[PDB]
RNA sequence: GAGGGACAAGUGGCGUUCAGCCACCCGAGAUUGAGCAAUAACAGGUCUGUGAUGCCCUUAGAUGUCCGGGGCUGCACGCGCGCUACACUGACUGGCUCAGCGUGUGCCUACCCUACGCCGGCAGGCGCGGGUAACCCGUUGAACCCCAUUCGUGAUGGGGAUCGGGGAUUGCAAUUAUUCCCCAUGAACGAGGAAUUCCCAGUAAGUGCGGGUCAUAAGCUUGCGUUGAUUAAGUCCCUGCCCU
């Protein structure tokens, strides 16, 4: 029937914002170019700053971890802690 | 490392549109497929669960649709299916997205001819399993 | 024989740059415990709560809102991530900038009602230093919670961001936002 | 507009419609031995150094 | 051969236990101790009222069942001699050979 | 040196013991667990494909801990929170066919001895196997 | 919360009126002296009476 | 030369059998390094990380706990170690060093030697908890 | 089981010799929670608790008492006590690990608690054993929590309402209500205006267990455990009450 609610707060963050499932060619190439420039390598910063989902972000961070460019400090439940040497 | 595969939007059974998050959770979008049936069909198709919907072979898509339309040739015993013995035919089958609503309409159409009060409460604005409807069922 | 240390830390030479908050922050050597999860019995006497360490107070105020009410192991884990994130962000030790953030977390005076049984005017009066510490920790944990509400960022990540942006006056943290919201009303009702 | 510091000598009593403020005759460090009475809300003892934002006011009651 | 002494209240329990000790420790019998059992409690909660008026005020009735056991290895003729005791009525005696 | 499974962390021990049971082939899996079998009373299936070997390793560790458990005892050892939805949760028990399956499989592979009072207990062959596997997991830990 | 009853204070006043040489400044001795010179059923009442007896002894011996 | 010291957490009792040896801590057959919460792997080591290693390698203590909760068992093991050292330094080592190490333990933390009388209160017949009541109904 | 142990006692200050408040040590505790609970009322409720009862009504086609059904649940709405969510401090899977009250059979008149082994995917069935109980379930291997994987801010895998099909359990019978299990359908809900309830330390809250109901039986309630804070120790402004 009718639709009623007591609060009036519309206009959320960004209009059902999209996020890339799979990495592109030039986008992931730019990611590999500017990825040593960050001081703290965390999956949330890599996901939200660089328009990456969490799954692809963790996959790319584990791939670069196996490559050895980024050192692991202490991994845990959900706060994965990486650091670049020097 | 699978850079890019040109596959975003799929068309399954002429009505359903597959998503892009996974494959075992994009088969969830098909009506007649919920939580466990998709992970059963994935294990019958032997697909690695990390793979997306767009990173998957079209021949393997046809194999998954073959397992959808006929699961009883290989495995998946008679209890796991949705459409059990009460068919008017006795055929143990799994419903489709176009088939599920048609079977529900046939259920309601024969219940209106039976004139059971279950069908009567579904025809009225009532609840079948509504043991209390004082506060429950407003607007 | 060795010095008392939180993780691989030292817990030493953390000097408070001003007065009016000494002997209520337990950063000193006689209150340096290894984990914040201790036997909390600091609510029987009126002034035994000030001897609690501020990291334990931060965990205790971080655990809130029913679904997370309790779970000291979880919130000590969150603070263990947060100190590490603050250290990896350009050094600048997390205990030192935690004390600096408690100093710079806003209210040095607040407005409240006076008597006379007449027109409510809310005259701005002075505030207790204990209440400054309490409101500091409460505003920092509330800002961290609503910053890490509905995002990929974690409670510890937004708590580290809140402590850094509260120790540095960049006007981007919830402590500085409510410092604006309270000190403008306090100067208006002065 | 200076900002001064002050440590508590004595505690007079409690004041308010709730009784929440406390009349504290604090003292003055940076100048000579002057005496005003301010209102502090929250728990307080004697000897607590306190940041003042205005030293010209004097809230007195009899 | 054991004897179970189960009483209603702990005062008469300890009195009949002290009487059994005073009547048993003079003979040539290695008397085992009056082994203390944990106290049983039957908790019954009651509405206190025949009709529903007022706050939820509940009676909480409890008992305190106290049980003791003694062990006396002997021929069966000695046990019947020990059993004959002018006893408090709130004490129950069981024997097991 | 003397290595006991309590001296070694389990979170490496079961993860290696699944592979060392895959190397031996100590698993029976007749038809329904070949097809699909769900959890206690849940919605989804377990993820990591060697979960039958993981159940067998957990059963082996529990029979090393306590001697005399059985089907219902190990079913209560698994334990369950039954999220009923709107109605609140309760303690639900696990499945019984896997609880008899793993015991029958380890009996056929000579790792479960019958107790005349209860159920499973450790065999000397299973004792030697678990002790050597704990020793090599402790060697991988110290290396 | 030491605002003990008139019966407690009056019993202690009867004690300090009748027997003064038997009492001292030690609680552990005065509690035992009161159980020889009076009959008190309750152990908390023993402690209360003996504490007020020690307070009366500290008042009388000083002033 | 063997002293058993007991527990006394809220509902956690730790039997700590202490005896002269070469350095061992047994918690139900499981050593000191395996603490069941990973977060509390500094609090139970507070008798270890503060008092030294020549004391650890001098005193063997085996601990068996039948407690009620995880945190309660951790503090029961902590209090049982901190009291088993006091009992062994009463029964074998002189008081001139026992008083020094007891002053060190007391000036570190009171809860090492002093048990805390805190138990959960009885739930009342009026409300859902010990102090809380149910919601009223006015107009 | 008894006895001991805590009394504002030792010190200093605040106080009229005072009654008494504040800070510390020794101590396990500087005092925890309940039951009983004055004179006197409410013209509060119970005749539907009684073979406790006065008065009035019916008494053989019965307002007595049996048998078969329906009803108390029935919904265009409003209100109260509650349960579950609105997620990332989170959901899924796997491994790991800890309780305490209390209950349980052949009953003053019909009756359980459950170990083990087998079958079945599951709820369940079959055979046998123990327990009238610190003996057996049961060293109540509980939930929460800890570690690892998956999801990635999408009304999403959060929420599981509504609804269709099938299978078992108790009952003589669950259909216009059982209950549980399996699949499937997948709504509102984006942290809630005006107002309002409870609470000062193992306390609120999260979370599970036992009993009462029962034959099958909790979201109610009574008690128990696990994890376990932020704030006060102050006043008469809002409300209620007591005294002159
Ligand atoms: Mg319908
Ligand atoms: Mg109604
Ligand atoms: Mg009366
Ligand atoms: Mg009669
Ligand atoms: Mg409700
Ligand atoms: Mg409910
Ligand atoms: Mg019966
Ligand atoms: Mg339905
Ligand atoms: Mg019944």
């Amino acid at each position: 029937g009718k639709a009623k609610k007591k609060k009036w707060s519309k206009g959320k963050v960004r209009d059902k914002l999209n996020n890339l499932v799979l990495f592109d060619k030039a986008t992931y190439d730019k990611l590999c170019k500017e990825v040593p420039n960050y001081k703290l390598i965390t999956p949330a910063v890599v996901s939200e700053r660089l328009k990456i989902r969490g799954s692809l972000a963790r996959a790319a961070l584990q791939e670069l971890l196996s490559k050895g460019l980024i050192k692991l400090v202490s991994k845990h439940r959900a706060q994965v802690i990486y650091t670049r040497n020097t | 490392v699978i850079p890019e595969k040109f596959q975003h939007i799929l068309r399954v059974l002429n009505t359903n549109i597959d998503g892009r998050r996974k494959i075992a959770f994009a088969i969830t979008a098909i009506k007649g497929v919920g939580r466990r049936y998709a992970h059963v069909v994935l294990r019958k198709a032997d697909i690695d669960l990390t793979k997306r919907a767009g990173e998957l072979t079209e021949d393997e898509v046809e194999r998954v649709i073959t397992i959808m339309q006929n699961p009883r040739q290989y495995k998946i015993p008679d209890w796991f299916l949705n459409r059990q013995k009460d068919v008017k035919d006795g055929k143990y089958s799994q419903v489709l997205a176009n088939g599920l609503d048609n079977k529900l309409r046939e259920d309601l159409e024969r219940l209106k001819k039976i004139r059971a009060h279950r069908g009567l409460r579904h025809f009225w604005g009532l609840r079948v399993r509504g043991q209390h409807t004082k506060t429950t069922g407003r607007r | 024989p060795d010095i008392k240390l939180f993780g691989k830390w030292s817990t030493d030479d953390v000097q408070i740059n001003d007065i009016s908050l000494q002997d209520y922050i337990a950063v000193k050597e006689k209150y340096a415990k290894y984990l914040p999860h201790s036997a909390g019995r600091y609510a029987a006497k009126r002034f035994r709560k000030a001897q609690c360490p501020i990291v334990e107070r931060l965990t205790n105020s971080m655990m809130m809102h029913g679904r997370n009410n309790g779970k000291k192991l979880m919130t000590v884990r969150i603070v263990k991530h947060a100190f590490e994130i603050i250290h990896l962000l350009t050094g600048e030790n997390p205990l030192q900038v935690l004390v600096n953030a408690i100093i710079n977390s806003g209210p040095r005076e607040d407005s409240t009602r006076i008597g006379r049984a007449g027109t409510v005017r809310r005259q701005a009066v002075d505030v207790s230093p204990l209440r400054r510490v309490n409101q500091a920790i409460w505003l920092l944990c509330t800002g961290a919670r609503e910053a890490a509400f509905r995002n990929i960022k974690t409670i510890a990540e937004c708590l580290a961001d809140e402590l850094i942006n509260a120790a540095k006056g960049s006007s981007n943290s919830y402590a500085i936002k409510k410092k604006d919201e309270l000190e403008r009303v306090a100067k208006s009702n002065r | 507009q200076p900002i001064k510091l002050a440590r508590v000598t004595k505690v007079l009593g409690r004041t308010g419609s709730q009784g929440q403020c406390t009349q504290v005759r604090v003292e003055f460090m940076d100048d000579t031995s002057r005496s005003i009475i301010r209102n502090v809300k929250g728990p307080v003892r004697e000897g607590d150094v306190l940041t003042l934002l205005e030293s010209e006011r004097e809230a007195r009651r009899l | 051969i054991r004897i179970t002494l189960t009483s209603r209240n702990v005062k008469s329990l300890e009195k009949v236990c002290a009487d059994l000790i005073r009547g048993a420790k003079e003979k040539n019998l290695k008397v085992k101790g009056p082994v203390r059992m944990p106290t049983k409690t039957l908790r019954i909660t009651t509405r206190k009222t025949p009709c529903g008026e007022g706050s939820k005020t509940w009676d909480r009735f409890q008992m305190r069942i106290h049980k003791r056991l003694i062990d006396l290895h002997s021929p069966s003729e000695i046990v019947k001699q020990i059993t004959s005791i002018s006893i408090e009525p709130g004490v129950e005696v069981e024997v097991t050979i | 040196p003397g290595v006991t499974v309590k001296d070694v962390n389990q979170q490496e021990f079961v993860r290696a013991l699944a592979a060392f049971l895959k190397k031996s082939g100590k698993l029976k899996v007749p038809e329904w667990v070949d097809t699909v079998k769900l959890a206690k009373h849940k919605e989804l299936a377990p993820y990591d494909e060697n979960w039958f070997y993981t159940r067998a390793a957990s059963t082996a560790r529990h029979l090393y801990l306590r001697g005399g458990a059985g089907v219902g005892s190990m079913t209560k050892i698994y334990g369950g929170r039954q999220r009923n939805g709107v109605m609140p949760s309760h303690f639900s028990r696990g499945s019984k066919s896997v609880a008899r399956r793993v015991l029958q499989a380890l009996e056929g592979l000579k790792m479960v001895e019958k107790d005349q009072d209860g159920g499973r207990k450790l065999t000397p062959q299973g004792q030697r196997d678990l002790d050597r596997i704990a020793g090599q997991v402790a060697a991988a830990n110290k290396k | 919360g030491r605002v003990r009853t008139k019966t407690v204070k009056k019993a202690a006043r009867v004690i300090i009126e009748k027997y003064y040489t038997r009492l001292g400044n030690d609680f552990h001795t005065n509690k035992r002296v009161c159980e020889e010179i009076a009959i008190i059923p309750s152990k908390k009442l023993r402690n209360k009476i003996a504490g007020y007896v020690t307070h009366l002894m500290k008042r009388i011996q000083r002033g | 030369q063997s002293v058993q010291v007991f527990g006394r957490k809220k509902t956690a009792t730790a039997v700590a059998h202490c005896k002269r040896g070469n350095g061992l801590i047994k918690v139900n057959g499981r050593p000191l390094e395996m603490i069941e919460p990973r977060t509390l792997q500094y609090k139970l080591l507070e008798p270890v990380l503060l008092l030294g290693k020549e004391r650890f390698a001098g005193v063997d203590i085996r601990v068996r706990v039948k407690g009620g909760g995880h945190v309660a068992q951790i503090y029961a093991i902590r209090q049982s170690i901190s009291k088993a050292l006091v009992a062994y330094y009463q029964k074998y080592v002189d008081e001139a060093s026992k008083k020094e190490i007891k002053d060190i333990l007391i000036q570190y933390d009171r809860t090492l030697l002093v048990a805390d009388p805190r138990r959960c209160e009885s739930k009342k017949f009026g409300g859902p908890g010990a102090r809380a009541r149910y919601q009223k109904s006015y107009r």
